[PDB]
């Protein structure tokens, strides 16, 4: 057992050596997963303004898009209004 | 056996710390996927709404074109109604 | 009691479906993160090579130009050496 | 138990309806999982030719930035060869 012995200290040394460098590792780990969540989070922000950002364009050119149609109807309108003057303003023309 | 009993103790307590990093590795993996589908995602939504805005926008154009063909009919008609009454009293 | 029965049997066969389903539901979950991430790995690494790249041929721009420098001088060394030779026989 | 039973009747009828219906959604998810797969199968093929190419494209730059250099030293020293000429063809004018 002399020697069992210096093969036990040197595993015990070995033993150590790697509990102590897996307690590095996991600690890396769990900055890793911060930085993720820190570096997710934001990216998400930002995106989650782009979104209303376009929402709001959006709205105002449905808006914009709403308006245009009511005048096109309008022009319509008065256009046939001038679609009778000339029907009637010819009539008196061919007598 | 006192010296064998905490080098076996230690080879346990190896044993926690490699697990308790397993599961810390595979915690990062699901942050980072999670992560990586929510905003892919999102990304999708813009896309979807910068597609739907644009479709809008070149409609719009199409609509103020039309609005110009008919208005320029008008203001023609004006013109001819502008010569009728004008042959009449001429 | 017979009824009764069946009627607890098929209780039973919704639980089954039900929790295959929902295994099912994660395992699409994994499989689009999973993906997802794959790529997103890839993405980076053409990343850094366009960059590498992009990096280098800059780079080559640059030595380019110093050669021209350098010919420059080395044509116009020619044309002294040109007066030189002119001026000692002449 | 005469009604007993028509509650009976009626949970048989929602219970089979609803396990019909779960092994529609599973069939569902089934899809899903193997458009997923063959979607990024395809996907990871597109970039990793994509990375082949540049790998290729980076190796050719990293050759002309061998051959650049090393016109650039035979230019230098044929400059220096005429350093030379120079300094002693003054010598010849300064007599």
């Amino acid at each position: 057992t002399k020697h069992e012995i210096s093969e036990m200290n040197r595993m015990i040394q070995r033993l150590r050596a790697e509990i102590d460098n897996v307690k590095k590792q996991c600690a890396n780990l769990q900055n890793a997963i911060a930085d993720a969540e820190q570096r997710g989070e934001l990216a998400l922000k930002d995106a989650r303004n782009k979104l209303a950002e376009l929402e709001e364009a959006l709205q105002k050119a449905k808006q914009d898009m709403a308006r245009l149609l009511r005048e096109y109807q309008e022009l319509m309108n008065t256009k046939l209004a001038l679609d009778v003057e000339i029907a009637t303003y010819r009539k008196l023309l061919e007598g | 056996s006192e010296l064998r009993r905490t080098m076996q103790n230690l080879e346990i307590e190896l044993q926690s710390q490699l697990s308790m990093k397993a599961s810390l590795e595979n915690s990062l993996e699901e942050t980072k996927g999670r992560y990586c589908m929510q905003l892919a995602q999102i990304q999708e939504m813009i896309g979807s709404v910068e597609e739907q805005l644009a479709q809008l926008r070149c409609e719009m154009e199409q609509q103020n074109q039309e609005y110009k063909i008919l208005l320029d009919v008008k203001t023609r008609l004006e013109q001819e109604i502008a010569t009728y009454r004008r042959l009449l009293e001429g």
